[PDB]
Formats: C-alpha cells, structure tokens, sequence
C-alpha cells in the first residue's frame, strides 16, 4: 500500500474573507458599451432621411440631422415595396373594417388563445396559392429563420451553406449546433466535390442511425443580387440524398408570371423541389410579418418546437386580412408583377450597358432582380483607398477570433464616407434619393464589401427612372473624377 | 346595463329548480366514485389501456377482500 | 473539405473508453438552464416514493400467494431491474433541450449536475443494501437464491452508482454497439 | 458465512 | 366543415358593444390606490404546500403514464410499422424528428390537446367569443360547426382594458391608417423612419424617467438580438433561473459564460458573485471583463417580484450592471404605473438597461429599450434589428402612443386612475377571496397573475373541460413547463371585469374545486395561523371591505 501511493504535495490554505473582499475591491470592470469611437461612427445617424406626416410613395418630402435640412417633392428610389398594391382603395377598406371589427393587437400567445379565425384563413391561402400542404405564420421576417432551422438541426448533422448568406441565415447557422461547411458560391463543381467526400466518409463510418442534411441557400441574394441556380441543386440534391432549404425574401411576388416565386421562374413544382421555404411578407406584399412554407408534418413539428412561434405574442388581424385581399388581387389580373419586370429590365440595361463607368463601377445584380447593386471594381477600390476585400475580411475576422472590445477600421469606414458622398451629391442636387448597403460589419462573419444599391417598383413611370438613372449616373462620374 | 352573455346556474340552483334520502345515497355514490376516478390518470389514456387498468384495479380489491374474509 | 464549426460525435474505437468532457460552447449550453429531467429528484417526496414502491410491490407479490421466499426475491428482483432501467439504461433527454447538450449522459450521471456523493445520491446506494439485509431474513437457508439475489444486487445496483464507473462506457462487437464519446 | 456477509455489507454501508 | 370558418360579426347596438368589450363600473367603492414600499426589501416568500399523500399520488400518476408510453412506442415501432411512417427511414433520408426527443409531447398532451390553442374571433375583450369544436378520436383532429358562444375571459393579457374597438385609440388608429398607410418602406437605418416613430421614442423616454429610448416591432426578437450586440465570450452572466425563453436565446447567440442562481435567494447571490470574481474566467484565470446581472420584474408563472433594492445594492457594492426585463410590471404596477421602480422607489437610474413589450397592458404590439445616452447612441450604431429588419407599422404605433398619453392622464384624464384602481382592487378581491375558501394561491398581493395549483395530472383536464362548460375561459400548464410536482391554473385579471363577474366565478370556482378535492389550504397561508374553510356567502359578504387593508395578506 505504501510503495503505491502517488507522490502528491500538500495543498494549500483556503482564502479568508478579507483576502476575498480586497481581490474584489481590486477589480476593475469596463463600461457597457465602447464610447471611443461613437464620434467618428454616429454620421450614419446623422444622414439617414426621415419622411413627415406622408406615406412611403415614389415623392416625399423628408428631412436629415435633426429638422436641419429639408428637402421635398423627393423622388424615391429605397423602398422595399416592390408592388404598391397595398395602398389601393379596397385594401384600405378592408384594413379600415377589421380594425372596427377586431382590436389592434391579439393579446395572447398562439398556443393559448388569440388565434382568430382569420389567421387560419391566411394560412389556408398561403399554402393554396403557392402550392404546399401548409404554412405557419411569425411575428417578423427576421426571426423566421433562427427559430426553424434550429428545430431541425442539432450537435450530429451536417449543413452545407452557400459562401455568401444574409447575417439572419448566418444567426440560424451558428445557433443550430450543428457541422457546417461552406461551398463556393453558385459553383455545382465545388457543392458536388464536397457532397461526394461527405457520403462517402459517411458509407466508411457505417453509422447505426443516418443524420439529418440540409442544403442552405437563397433565391435572389440580399447583399450580391444575383440568381440561384434550382436545377442543379434539386437533381443532385436528389441524386445524394439532402433536403434543400431555400430563404427567398426578395423574389417571392418579383420572380414568374405571376409572382410565385423561384420554382415558377424555373417551370418545377415547389412540393417536389424545395423541402423549407422562408419569406416575408413586408417587401413584395406591403405588410408585416413572416412565413415558412412545407409539409404538414415539418408544420405540426413547428408549432410545438419553434421558439419564437410558441412563445410570442401572435401578429395583429389587420396584417392578416390585408394580406389575403393582396393575393387574392395578385391572383385576378395581375399586370403588375408584369410592369415590375419590364422596369426592372429595363433599368439593368441602363446601367450595364454604359461605358464610361466601366472602369469605376461594376453591376452584381442579375436582370431579373427588382433591386440594382454597384462596386468599386477592386483596381479602384485598392486605388484610392489601399485594401483589398481579403485583407479586411482577414482583419476582422483577426479581431473578432481574440474579442478585442474595439474592433475600428479606418480604410473601410473612408470608403463608406465616400459612398455616402456619392449619395449626398445626388440627392442635393437632382432630388433623386438612392440608398446605400446598411450592414453592421463588426457582426458579419462571411466576406463583404460596402455598395450601393437601386431600388424600383411596379408604380413609375418609365421615362421618370430613365431620367433618374441619368441623374444617378453624373452624380457617380462626378463624384468619382 | 345588459350585455349579450348568457348565464348558466349554479348546480344547487338546478337541484332547486328541479327539486328522499335517495338523492343522499345517490351523492355519496358519485362522490366515491369521482375520488377513485381523479385520483388516477384516467383522463389521460385511451380507452383500451383505461379498461385494463380497471380490471386489474377491480382484481385487486375483489383479491384483498377474498384474503380478509 | 475542412468545416467551420466542428459540433460532430464521435464513436469509441476501443472497448473499454470514457466519454470526452465537453468544451466551452458545451458547457455553457449544459449550465444555461436547470435541467428539467433530474431537478425533481431533490423535490418533496421523492425519497418517500422510493421507500412506498417497494411496499406496494411486496404486498402484490404476496397477493400472489406464493411463499415468503420467493415473494421477497421477486421485490428485490424487481425493483433493482425497474430501477437500473430507469435511471441507467437511456441516455439524453425526453424533450429538446439545446443543441443537445446531454445526448450521452444517463440520468444518474445528471443528478445535481455532476457533483458525486451528495445526499441524495447516498439514500439511492443506501437503498438497495438496506433492501437486501431485510430480505436477507427469509431465503437465508436456500445456497441458490441467496447466491442469485447477493450478484444481482452487487452487480445491477452498486456498480452503476459507483463513483469510479462515472462516464464509463463498455462497448462489445455484437450486443451493445459503438457508443458515443464525443 | 451469513453474519460475515452482513457485517461486510454494515462496513460499506458505513 | 374540417376547416376554422370565418365567423361573422354582429349587429349588437353600440350600447351592447360597448358593455361587452368593458364593463360598467357600478360603486365607487370597489377600487383601491396602492402605495409605494420607501424602499424597504421583499420578506421572505412563505409558500405554502400540500399534504404527502398528494404528491405520492402525483409520483405514481407519472410512473403509469411513462411505463405505459414507453412500452406503446416500442411495440408500435417494432410490430405496426406500417402505420408509423413519419418516425422511420425512407429512402436514405432520416425522418424529420427523433421520437424519443418529442415523447412528452406526443404521449402526453395528445390526449387533452384539446385544453391548448382555442380559436375565437372578435374583440379579446371582457367577453371572449370561442369557436367550438368536436374532437375524433381522443384528439386526433377536430371538426367545426357554426356555433360561436361567448365566455368570460380569464386568459388574455388584456391588463389595463385597452383591447377594444370603440375607444379613442382606435379612433386614433383609423386616422393614422388614413394619414400615413399600413405599409413600411423598409428597415429604420435605410428609409423606415417617419416622425411617429420619433415622436413615440421621445414619449417612451419621457414616460418611463430615462434619457433615450429605442422602438421595435417584436419583443421577442428585441431580447435575442441585444445582448449580442453589446457582449462578448469574455464576460460573465448571471441570470435567475426562472427567466423568460428570449432571454436566454439572446444570451445562447453571444458566447458569454452564463451562472444561474436560485429564485428568491440572495445571499445565495452574493456568494456566486463573490466567488465567480475571485475565480476568474475558466481554464485561463484572467479577470472577467464584465459581470451582468438579469431579472425580470414580475415572474408570471409564479406572481413574485424581485428584490430590486438588494439586487442595487450588490451592485453598487461590487461593481456589477443590472438589466431589468419589465413585461408584465410597466403600466400595470405601481401607484401610477411606472413599474417596479415606481414600486420600491428606487430611483430609475440604478438600472443600466430597461427592456418592455407593448403587448401586454397596452393593447399593442412591440417593444422598447430606455438606457443612458451614450448608450443608446452606441447602440443604435451597433444594434442588428436596426439595420437588417423592417420597422413597425403606423396603425400599432398610434395605439401605443395613444394609450400611453391615456394613462399619463394627458387626454381624458379621468381614465387611467379608473383603470389602475380597478385592476389593483380586483386582483386583491380575488386573492384574499381564493385564500379564504381553501385554496393555494402564489403571488404577492397586488400581483395581476394567480396561479391556483392543482398538483394532480389528471386533475387539469377536468378542470378545464367544466369551467368551458360553465361558459370560464383558462389557460393550465404541465411538466414540462413548471415543476414535475405542482402543475396549475393561472388567472389573469384584467381591469375590465366588473364584481359581479367576479363573484359568478367565485361561486363556480367554489363548486368545482369542493367536488374536485382541490381545496387543501393549510393554516400557513393566513395571518393567524389557523387554517380555513369559509363558506361561500360569508366571504363575498366579508370580502370586500377587508381586501383593502395590508393586513390580510401574508404574500
Ligand atoms: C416488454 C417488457 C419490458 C419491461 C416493461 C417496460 C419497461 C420499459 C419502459 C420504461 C422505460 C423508461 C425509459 C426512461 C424513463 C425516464 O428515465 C425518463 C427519461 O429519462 N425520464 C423522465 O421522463 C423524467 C422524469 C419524469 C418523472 C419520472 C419519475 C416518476 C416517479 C418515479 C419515482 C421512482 C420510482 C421508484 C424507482 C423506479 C422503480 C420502478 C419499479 C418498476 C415496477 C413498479 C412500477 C410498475
Ligand atoms: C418577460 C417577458 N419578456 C418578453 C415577452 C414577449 O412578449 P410578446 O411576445 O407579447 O412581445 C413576454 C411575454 C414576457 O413575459
């Protein structure tokens, strides 16, 4: 017993108390929130515009820095309301009859009570109208996503994403717990490269029970703008046996004939190509809130499982309502999903097919996407301010890795004052308002550079966004020289 | 000050409404009979799994009483 | 094809192996919430329940008329049995947790989230021995019982709850399968 | 045996 | 015929409308103005139990239930697996869930499924309308006629009565339908912004008695998406243990390490903090960066408060930061509605970062922030939903502001004091009446939540389906949600409900509970000592009057 023991020392004394309350006493925390650079930073706030007392329409009369410029009868080129169909007259008088009808709010969770009948209904033609068995409804767009895919994902499946998704499809990523691998972007070599060493590792291992797989991309990007490829993704998610999750915000009413999104674009059926669907019912049908359309079985599994469905407050009657009368009129002669997308050529080659800025400026956006995006053409960019894209995102990702409190670069933040001079100078002189890309950089996680971007919608008149596009393009060449 | 809400009575005001020791006998049954059937979790099974949990209920006490006597 | 984020389990390649401790993300996912699955046994009356099952379960065996002997062995034997498959057979969480968070521990290793020996975890090894001393008294004189009762108990209910057996996991080619470690 | 077995089983209890 | 219908509204003459959406008050005698506290903490919580037999009874309910279930799967996976084809394999894709990882759901609460997710339609008012419904085959799916009923409504957030649609909100919500739109551009940081959202922002601010405040359209989404923008992996949390779901997502997305500490116990709390700064951050030892302290003002599953002063004073003492998540204690508590500093007088400049909903006593959808100024700048150049999420619409935004000039008694001043008053004495009447019948009763005693507890499985159906047959609206909750050995009922008590309509419930709830065994007070839950079995006429005669005095009350 004694020539087996272990050769240990003796512990030592535990703290006393006063040696615990000088310890404390010691401590230094830091503040909240860092304030060295609120100064250098807070010009955003100071330029974005603020419309009074009208609606958000194509003229407006709207005001920056605190009542100390004003500008009117502007014309308007940010909004995300790509339809305009909820403003006409009978939408009004349906909104005006369930808020007499009904209250404002619905006071209670979905689970307990406050489910009226009408959110059923909008249900029901949600899943008729855009094919699937049936749909569930949330409180805003942004949560959709970080609430589902986490309900389907654990520690033991594996995601395979695109190279560049929006920061919510990002949040539900990291908060899913799950693998995650990254393919390169509309690359079906490099997607089909990764899907064949994933199986076949998966054959070697010979696991008892097989995992779940997702395949996580998006209909018309957020931040690039251009197309996804379906039929590729759907026969070679067929062929290697994944589920494909698409996150179309910003093509469902803008893509097909009549504005039933991707797989219309792309004559399939949405039941058989896509297994989850999120959208949003605030860009295209002039509204607020959100939806996710599948199987009656992944539906049952959200509304016990689902976070933000079961443990908020259901969205007010009048939302609901507003948004059956809409596609029941998108339904019946639509003509305007139609005018959106001659705009919306119509502008693309406006832009792409110029020569004097060729040099300068390139377009990301796809013609059928209602929204125009533009670079600096990375020669430029380097050029004049003296960094490159991997180099910034090499940087931050540095910072975020070791968490240091202040994360401030100063090449990128020159490049977004020029960006916003380039828009100061527009709107001051033609009273043309276009929009710059608002991201928050210290929270992404994938590579991105700031841009423009151009937005259209289905009630101008063509000849007017020819002259705006005119007026756009001197500012851009005279901010630039 | 009227509204459009229907009242239901109180189950001493049906008892009034509609009117010997039976009623007594009759009430100690039923209360002997909910205490044995809240106290388990009959409300929650199917009807298969309840009836055989009764049996085997019923089996046990007709068994103590055939050992006691 | 390297991933970004590694949240993938592993399966032992031995046969005698322990599980891996967790990481930070783990650890913080197991602490952020009490565990609904084994906060109810410090709860009222849980040590009482403990104690009315085995008085339930002799009076029914006894009910069926069978002699002293074997009435005992069948509580003895049942109990153990019920109890080894409640508390160690099935691992993880009957309901979503997080990510997951405890797919690899049983529920004796999540009582009072993995601290050994507290008074709780003492009156659960105390029972099964206080079980054997009281029906140690009537099948005394058969070798067979005696000698079937005295491993069963031993090795069914004292090995799993001892403090050395802690996320050990045994894993034979045939029966059991690979298990799960990471 | 038996008491030997039982004093053995009070140890451990112990 | 399988689908919800689209019920049709009534003709009901304004008078009708306006009586069944709020009730007429009918004596100046039923309402009652609270005080404040001068400071002074929380004593200690003397919950009360029940006798053993109860809860062993509840043991062996639970032990049935899982054996039983357990042994269903099993067969049913391994025999009839043809009936069972969305829990198995099919073609090289595993199944959309595990069912073992969803066994409660499924094998416990299919079988009174039919107690949860009540469709209605109307006004959630004083008079709920519900749609009823024939369930097949215990739950399995329901089927609809065309009858609608009314019920008293006990369930919805509806504190301060503003849920109705002939006030003057609405009115205020029609006219910002008509001058504005129900539409929004798109997020607050691109074009969102219009004056209202200012004009709102400034009044929260002002309301609350902090310096700025922020506007969101969700309140869930406003809890998830904070702590990420202002923390880190390097910092510390310590959150109660009874926190709301949203909390601790936002927490999860950052990275910090999180410690809970028990509900109510605050030398306990002291300890940890204690502790947790002497030990330092793991497996490296450095100093933390940053402690926080969460709360909530009222817990509303249990009706207790929080010990703010002890919570500033530890604090204060180690340097720590607090954030206070005040959904169901703005408008509702306090002598004017402010909220739990209005009710222990603390001055509302303590706390680091408060956080609301509208939704609750406000008629109204969203939430807010109100901090410091340079915080809230700072913020709003990090903050996510800022940027990346539309703006809340117009119509939620009037009624919001409309409402809270209301209770700020800037317009038609004699409204908020009713409210206030009505909600305050009604929520005592109903306490001190449940606690003198027999009954267990949590909460303090001005509380607007009243769990009654029924701590049998089986016990929550039957209350349930007879009070639906008694024309009563309630809401129950289960294992998985509350403690395994105490499932209740919680009531919510809104400002609308009239007297009279609380003594209609206090003579069923009587009858019920004395046929259901549910009345297992003891002598613990009572200013003397002795325990009580009054009788239903006596307490709604004695009542009234002595539900004024803070003598009563032993919460
Ligand atoms: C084919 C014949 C097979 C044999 C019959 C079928 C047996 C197989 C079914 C049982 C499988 C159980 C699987 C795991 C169950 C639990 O762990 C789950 C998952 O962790 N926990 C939870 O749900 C959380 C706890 C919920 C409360 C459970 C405790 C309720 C009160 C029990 C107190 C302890 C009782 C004494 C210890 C166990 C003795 C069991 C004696 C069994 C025979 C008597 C009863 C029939
Ligand atoms: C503490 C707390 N926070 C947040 C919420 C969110 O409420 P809602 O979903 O109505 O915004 C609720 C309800 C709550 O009780």
């Amino acid at each position: 017993i004694l020539l087996t023991r272990k050769s240990y020392k003796p512990p030592k004394r535990p703290l006393t108390e006063q040696e615990i309350d000088e310890l404390c006493d010691e401590w230094v925390p830091e503040p909240l929130v860092d304030p060295s650079a609120t100064d250098e930073q807070s010009w955003r706030v100071a330029k974005t515009p603020v419309t009074m007392e009208m609606p958000i329409q194509n003229h407006i009369t709207i005001t920056r820095n605190n009542l100390q410029e004003k500008y009117t009868n502007v014309f308007n080129l940010a909004s995300n309301n790509f339809l305009q169909l909820s403003a006409t007259e009978p939408v009004k008088e349906v909104v005006k009859t369930t808020i007499k009808n009904y209250g404002v709010g619905a006071c209670g969770p979905a689970g307990f009570y406050g489910n009226q009948d009408v959110h059923y209904t909008l249900e029901y033609d949600l899943a008729q109208f855009f094919g699937t068995q049936g749909s569930v409804l949330y409180g805003q767009d942004f949560c959709a996503a970080p609430s589902v895919l986490p309900a389907f994902t654990k520690r033991g499946d594996v995601i395979v994403a695109d190279d560049q998704v929006s920061l919510p499809v990002q949040n539900a990523l990291q908060l899913s717990r799950s693998t995650v691998y990254y393919f390169n972007h509309n690359d079906m070599n490099s997607l089909e490269c990764l899907l064949n060493e994933l199986t076949e590792q998966e054959k070697l291992e010979k696991l008892p029970a097989i995992p779940r797989k997702f395949i996580v991309t998006e209909g018309i990007f957020h931040n690039s703008g251009d197309l996804a490829p379906l039929p590729e993704l759907t026969k070679l998610k067929n062929k290697y046996k994944f589920r494909l999750f698409v996150d179309e915000t910003f093509s469902i009413g803008v893509l097909g004939a009549t504005g039933r999104g991707l797989s219309e674009h792309f004559n399939m059926d949405r039941a058989t190509a896509i297994d989850i669907t999120v959208g949003s019912m605030a860009t295209a049908l002039g509204s607020t809130g959100g939806f996710v359309l599948g199987d009656s079985v992944m539906c049952l599994h959200q509304r016990i499982g689902s976070n933000a469905y079961c443990f908020s407050a259901c969205l007010p009657a009048y939302t609901v309502t507003s948004v059956s009368k809409v596609l029941k009129l998108m339904d019946s002669n639509n003509d305007a999903v139609q005018t959106l997308q001659k705009l919306s050529k119509s502008l693309h080659d406006s832009f792409a097919s110029d020569d004097s800025l060729r040099s300068y400026v390139i377009v990301t956006s796809s013609p059928v996407s209602a929204v125009l995006h533009l670079q600096l053409t990375p020669a430029y960019r380097s050029r004049k301010f003296g960094y490159t894209c991997e180099q910034l995102f090499e940087t931050m990702s540095a910072l975020q890795k070791k968490s240091q409190t202040n994360k401030f670069i100063e090449p990128y933040e020159e490049e977004e004052k020029f960006l916003q001079s380039i828009v100061d100078h527009a709107l001051i002189n033609y009273n043309v308002l276009i929009t710059r890309n608002t991201i928050v950089l210290k929270q992404e996680t994938l590579p991105i550079v700031p841009s423009l971007k151009i937005c259209c919608n289905a009630a101008m008149s063509p000849e007017e966004l020819k002259n705006a596009c005119e007026s756009v393009k001197q500012s851009i060449l005279a901010c630039c020289q | 000050h009227k509204s459009s809400m229907v009242y239901i009575p109180t189950t001493k005001e049906a008892k009034r409404r509609n009117g010997g020791i039976l009623n007594t006998i009759e009430e100690v049954v039923e209360k002997l009979y909910w205490t044995y059937y809240i106290h388990l979790p009959f409300y929650l099974m199917a009807s298969f799994d309840s009836f055989f949990l009764h049996v085997f209920f019923l089996t046990i006490f007709s068994l103590s009483f055939f050992g006691i006597l | 094809s390297t991933p970004v984020t590694d949240h993938r389990r592993r399966r032992a390649a031995a046969v005698i192996s322990h599980v891996e401790q967790e990481t930070f993300e783990d650890e913080n996912d197991q602490q952020m919430l009490p565990n609904m699955n084994a906060t109810w046994v410090d709860q009222r009356g849980a040590w009482l329940i403990h104690i009315v099952v085995i008085v339930l379960l002799r009076l029914f065996y006894s009910l069926f008329g069978s002699t002293p002997k074997w009435t005992w062995t069948l509580t003895n034997m049942t109990y153990i049995i019920g109890f080894y498959i409640m508390f160690h057979l099935v691992k993880g969480t009957p309901f979503d947790f997080n990510g997951g968070a405890y797919d690899n521990l049983t529920m004796w290793e999540q009582i009072n989230d993995e601290t050994l020996y507290t008074p709780t975890r003492k009156f659960l090894l105390i029972v099964p021995i206080v079980l054997f001393l009281i029906s140690n008294q009537y099948y005394r004189n058969d070798m067979t019982l005696f000698l079937s009762n005295l491993a069963v108990t031993v090795l069914i209910g004292v090995v799993p709850k001892l403090g050395i057996t802690h996320r050990l996991r045994i894993s034979i080619p045939g029966i059991t399968g690979r298990a799960q470690i990471s | 045996g038996h008491f030997f077995v039982e004093g053995l089983l009070g140890v451990v209890i112990i | 015929y399988t689908r919800v219908p689209l019920c049709e509204p009534e003709e009901l003459p304004d008078d009708i409308q306006k009586e069944n959406e709020y009730g007429t008050l009918d004596s100046p005698g039923h309402l009652y103005q609270v005080k404040s506290r001068h400071g002074k903490p929380l004593p200690e919580p003397v919950v009360d139990t029940p006798p053993y037999y109860i809860s062993l009874l509840t043991y062996l309910n639970y032990l049935i239930l899982i054996i039983l279930g357990h042994v269903h799967d099993f067969l049913g996976m391994t025999f009839q697996k043809n009936k069972h084809l969305d829990l198995l394999e099919h073609d090289g894709l595993a199944p959309w869930f595990s069912n073992f990882e969803s066994f409660y759901v499924r094998r416990i609460k299919m079988r009174i499924d039919d107690c949860f997710s009540r469709p209605t339609t109307g006004v959630p008012g004083r008079f709920i309308r519900c749609i009823d419904r024939i369930s097949h085959n215990i739950n399995e799916y329901f089927t609809y006629s065309g009858a609608v009923y009314p019920c008293m409504n006990l369930s919805s957030y509806n504190y301060l009565g503003f849920a109705q649609s002939k006030g003057q909100c609405t009115d205020a919500a029609l006219e910002s339908v008509d001058k504005y739109s129900i539409q929004s551009g798109g997020p607050r940081a691109q074009i969102g912004t219009t004056d209202l959202h200012i004009k709102a922002e400034k009044l929260v601010a002002r309301f609350i008695g902090k310096e700025d405040a922020l506007v969101f359209s969700m309140g869930y989404g406003t809890n998830a998406n904070l702590f990420n923008a202002f923390l880190d992996k390097k910092c510390l949390v310590i959150s109660d243990e009874l926190n709301h779901t949203s909390i601790r997502t936002g927490v999860r997305l950052s990275g910090a390490a999180v410690r809970t500490f028990k509900h109510g116990d605050m030398v306990g709390l002291e300890k940890l903090i204690r502790e947790q700064i002497v030990l330092g951050q793991p497996k490296t030892n450095r100093p933390w960066k940053k402690i926080l302290i969460c709360a909530e003002g009222l817990f509303s599953m249990e009706g207790t408060l929080c010990n703010l002063p002890k919570l500033v004073e530890l604090k204060k003492k180690y340097k720590c930061y607090l954030f206070i998540d005040e959904a169901h204690s703005i408008g509702a508590m306090g002598p004017t509605g402010r909220g739990v500093c209005e009710i222990f007088g603390v001055d509302p400049k303590d706390v680091d970062i408060l956080m609301g909903t509208f939704t609750k006593s406000f008629g109204a959808a969203g939430g807010y922030i109100a901090a410091d100024q340079w915080i809230i700048d700072r913020l709003r150049l990090d903050l996510t939903t800022v940027s990346y999420s539309e703006s809340m619409p117009a119509p939620v935004l009037a009624q919001t502001i409309s409402s809270l000039q209301t209770i700020s008694g800037e317009i038609c001043p004699g409204q908020g004091t009713e409210r206030l008053q009505r909600i305050a004495f009604n929520s005592r009447y109903l306490r001190l009446a449940l606690q003198r019948l027999g009954f267990i009763v949590y909460g303090v005693a001005d509380s607007p939540v009243i769990p009654l507890l029924l701590y049998c499985p089986s016990k929550m159906p039957a209350f349930s389906r007879m009070m639906l047959q008694r024309r009563i609206a309630v809401v129950v909750v289960a294992y998985p949600a509350t403690p395994l050995i105490e499932s209740r009922v919680r009531f919510c008590m809104s400002a609308s409900l009239t007297k009279e309509d609380i003594d209609y419930l206090l003579r069923h709830v009587s009858e019920v509970g004395d046929k259901l065994n549910l009345k297992s007070n003891s002598g613990k839950s009572s200013y003397d000592g002795k325990r009580q079995r009054w009788d239903i006429e006596e307490v709604i005669r004695r009542t009234p009057e002595d539900c004024k005095d803070d003598k009563y009350f032993v919460n």
